[PDB]
RNA sequence: GGAUAGUGGCCUACCAUGGUUUCAACGGGUAACGGGGAAUAAGGGUUCGAUUCCGGAGAGGGAGCCUGAGAAACGGCUACCACAUCCAAGGAAGGCAGCAGGCGCGCAAAUUACCCAAUCCUAAUUCAGGGAGGUAGUGACAAUAAAUAACGAUACAGGGCCCAUUCGGGUCUUGUAAUUGGAAUGAGUACAAUGUAAAUACCUUAACGAGGAACAAUUGGAGGGCAAGUCUGGUGCCAGCAGCCGCGGUAAUUCCAGCUCCAAUAGCGUAUAUUAAAGUUGUUGCAGUUAAAAAGCUCGUAGUUGAACUUUGGGCCCGGUUGGCCG
RNA sequence: GGACUUUUACUUUGAAAAAAUUAGAGUGUUCAAAGCAGGCGUAUUGCUCGAAUAUAUUAGCAUGGAAUAAUAGAAUAGGACG
RNA sequence: GCCCGUCGCUAGUACCGAUUGAAUGGCUUAGUGAGGCCUCAGGAUCUGGGA
């Protein structure tokens, strides 16, 4: 006797498992956007799917209708928000486009890399999976983060770990151990 | 406009007449005999645990030329016999006769395999362990 | 059919197959960056193409 | 770190207003413990066997050693 | 009339001959508690709901009843039936579909732990009680986030590119490398404080904690469907494989292995069921000359279905909501 | 308030309407599954936005419509209005 | 070339079948009938017609 938590799954897979040619298009984003799996890609094109699911199912209701400009809009300025959705393109048969690398260009994991500071996608996760770089004072290690347009000013190292000053730390700070221990007394 | 009733009254007419032919689907027909639960030796359920009476050296069928290794097996639950297959090389030293067993199906929604006549089934495991894992050496079979 | 045919050879062929141990190798990176080497491989520096591609030749 | 505060009017209306673990945590407060929440159970439910004092049961089981 | 809290064939007298049914009564089956709902995604559907909420029913099976505002109560009683415990043989006692825990059953399911701190309940009641309930343990049921590595230098090799009369390497990096180089981090371990009813973990964080001998990813597959070899060794219609088609009888692209390779990856195979595919159940939407299928023929009740025709046309006013051209 | 009114189907809007689930707005749980929080200052004595909306059909209720489709009416006039 | 049936071997499934065959479950005739409840009595006792 208590309420159910509720869940949901964030993913979907391909009907067909063996298409060649789905398949060399999945990799190379992945080698692009430094994922591991091929669920990274089915999570955001499942994502993808239902975005533009309920793009349909409002554009075949009339223009003007409530349900239609309340939810509409707040889908678009919902897009726009993270910086998938060009403010020129802002009215949602273009929400109706889109696609996936536009959703993909946008995680923690890219941004960090894309204005420098990583200067390789992998090095770029490797770096924010370890207590690296932050947003506000607020460290992040999730590398699927989205970075919210207006949170990529503030896209830095930590006041913690090295990178952003404060201390080499135990595998650096052991080698400075290891020179005034042999060399001096 | 052939058969089918158009009318807008002809609702009854209409479901009676699909009631009846559902009947012709052979899993419709299935399901509410309750064959799986009636008939069949698994008792509708997915595996089903049994003792080993005989090693058998079923022949495969044409255009094959194999022995095929199987054991007959009394189901616990049921007392029900049944001949099931023991795969990959060796296996049957494996089992030896009185043995418990771990019956499943073979993936064919009952019906035999391949050239393997009569078997509707096929071994997992022997006391409680599982041929595969014995197979490779993963494990060791137990006592007695 | 018949239905008591030999037992005697059950296991025969794996039992007679000769061992070859496995060989020690380099072990693979596992997650991100396999399927990084694997884009590499596949695209990045490409290899050949003979005709079109392939993906496990041996002698060609 | 975000925590949660309270600053009573008074000592006396803290020791009388705050959970009797809280006044513990701090230095306010005795842990008198005791027995197993499952011992004292098992306490009553021997007790629910007698009816009225007891030390009456007592002496008529004295005489038991007797017969 | 009696009975009941009270209506009522609820029961009893008297009287009557009625009530239901092809628009399926009555009977049978259900591996049937009903709903909120769950699974599947063009739509229409198809399958499922013992199970966190609501309703109902039960407490081994039946019946009966005491108390009481409320029970036909079972952690109440009485009896019978079935189980079944203790004995000094005279007797006495029991009801886990509460929480745990044991047997059994089977394909199938966890601790004989802590607390009333929360949530709320009850009493004479701020206080006590609460296996309701919360806490921890067991726990790859499902679901979420996503570690297993990142960066330079060097050794040639390149592909570039300017020049090429011709050595070529030198700049910008593509990377394959059997010597290199310092960097980084939590898995863990653990002062501490935080956590908590007390603990445990989580979040914090002193001291520790990465070079291949780890801190070393798996599970299946590589003939087609179906993404990845015609390598090498073995066996010789044997052993085995193969959902299906098919492979194996001595150069096996299917077996047993080694190497290399594919797909999904902290998860992957398998069995059973169901759904999509399935317009192979067809209202949407099937097919019936010859492939499965028009009753030998006509009549005909139920059922479904069923031609056209009856205030149309014209005139006047009122006030709205979008959109234009101006603001 | 009196005196009387042929029956229906369809469709419209609406009332009555549990929550959780579903769709879905708001909110940066570090992300997310979630959750229903949270956000602002004078962070020494408080300020403040939330906790939406939609679906909820078959039946029943309430109201607008008068097409399509039924029904009943006056022929032994036992007709209709007074 | 294809191809039909009897006949013969191995294995498997279901049918019919002496046993007026067997088992479980639900209702139920007739007979017998616990127990509580209501009721006619009763009166160990214990008081003022009742308990
Ligand atoms: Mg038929
Ligand atoms: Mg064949
Ligand atoms: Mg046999
Ligand atoms: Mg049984
Ligand atoms: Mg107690
Ligand atoms: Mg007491
Ligand atoms: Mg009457
Ligand atoms: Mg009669
Ligand atoms: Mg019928
Ligand atoms: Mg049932
Ligand atoms: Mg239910
Ligand atoms: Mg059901
Ligand atoms: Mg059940
Ligand atoms: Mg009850
Ligand atoms: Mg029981
Ligand atoms: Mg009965
Ligand atoms: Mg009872
Ligand atoms: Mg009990
Ligand atoms: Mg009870
Ligand atoms: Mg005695
Ligand atoms: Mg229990
Ligand atoms: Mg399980
Ligand atoms: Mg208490
Ligand atoms: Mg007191
Ligand atoms: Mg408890
Ligand atoms: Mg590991
Ligand atoms: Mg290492
Ligand atoms: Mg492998
Ligand atoms: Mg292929
Ligand atoms: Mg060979
Ligand atoms: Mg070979
Ligand atoms: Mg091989
Ligand atoms: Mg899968
Ligand atoms: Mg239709
Ligand atoms: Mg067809
Ligand atoms: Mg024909
Ligand atoms: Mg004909
Ligand atoms: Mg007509
Ligand atoms: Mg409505
Ligand atoms: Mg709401
Ligand atoms: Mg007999």
């Amino acid at each position: 006797p208590r309420a159910p938590r509720t869940y949901s799954k964030t993913y979907s897979t391909p009907k067909r498992p063996y298409e060649s040619s789905r398949l060399d298009a999945e990799l190379k984003l992945a080698g692009e956007f430094g994922l591991k799996n091929k669920k990274e890609i089915y999570r955001i094109s499942f994502q993808l799917s239902k975005i533009r699911r309920a793009a349909r199912d409002l554009l075949t209701r009339d223009e003007k209708d409530p349900k239609r400009l309340f939810e509409g809009n707040a889908l678009i300025r919902r897009l726009v928000r993270v910086g998938v959705l060009s403010e020129d393109k802002k009215k949602l048969d273009y929400v109706l486009a889109l696609k996936v690398e536009d959703f993909l260009e946008r995680r923690l994991q890219t941004q960090v890399y894309k204005l420098g500071l990583a200067k390789s996608v992998h090095h770029a996760r490797v770096l924010i999976t370890q207590r690296h770089i932050a947003v506000g004072k607020q460290i992040v290690n999730i590398p699927s983060f989205m970075v919210r347009l207006d949170s990529e000013k503030h896209i830095d190292f930590a006041p913690t770990s090295p990178f952003g000053g404060a201390r080499p730390g135990r595998v650096a700070r052991r080698n400075a151990a290891r020179k005034a221990e042999a060399s001096g007394e | 406009g052939k058969g089918k009733p158009r009318g807008l009254n002809s609702a009854r007419k209409l479901r009676v007449h699909r009631r009846n032919n559902r009947w012709a689907e052979n899993n419709y027909k299935k399901r509410l005999l309750g064959t799986a639960f009636k008939s069949s030796p698994f008792g509708g359920s997915s595996h089903a645990k049994g003792i080993v009476l005989e090693k058998l050296g079923i022949e495969s069928k044409q255009p094959n030329s194999a022995i095929r290794k199987c054991v007959r097996v009394q189901l616990i639950k049921n007392g029900k016999k049944v001949t099931a297959f023991v795969p990959n090389d060796g296996c049957l030293n494996f089992v030896d006769e009185n043995d418990e067993v771990l019956l499943a199906g073979f993936g064919r929604k009952g019906k035999a395999k391949g050239d393997i006549p009569g078997v509707r089934f096929k071994v997992v495991k022997v006391s409680g362990v599982s041929l595969l894992a014995l197979w490779k050496e993963k494990k060791e079979k137990p006592r007695s | 059919a018949k239905v008591h045919g030999s037992l005697a050879r059950a296991g025969k062929v794996k039992s007679q197959t000769p061992k070859v141990e496995k060989t020690e190798k380099p072990k693979k990176p596992k997650g991100r960056a396999y399927k990084r080497l694997l884009y590499t491989r596949r695209f990045v520096n490409v290899t050949l193409v003979n005709g079109k591609r392939r993906m496990n030749p041996g002698p060609s | 770190s975000v925590g949660f505060g309270l600053v009573y009017n008074s000592v006396a209306e803290a020791k009388k207003f705050e959970p009797t673990y809280r006044l513990v945590r701090y230095g306010l407060a005795e842990k008198v413990e005791k027995a197993s929440r499952q011992q004292r159970k098992q306490k009553k439910n021997r007790d629910k066997k007698i009816f009225g004092t007891g030390k009456r049961l007592a002496k008529k089981v004295a005489r038991r050693n007797a017969d």
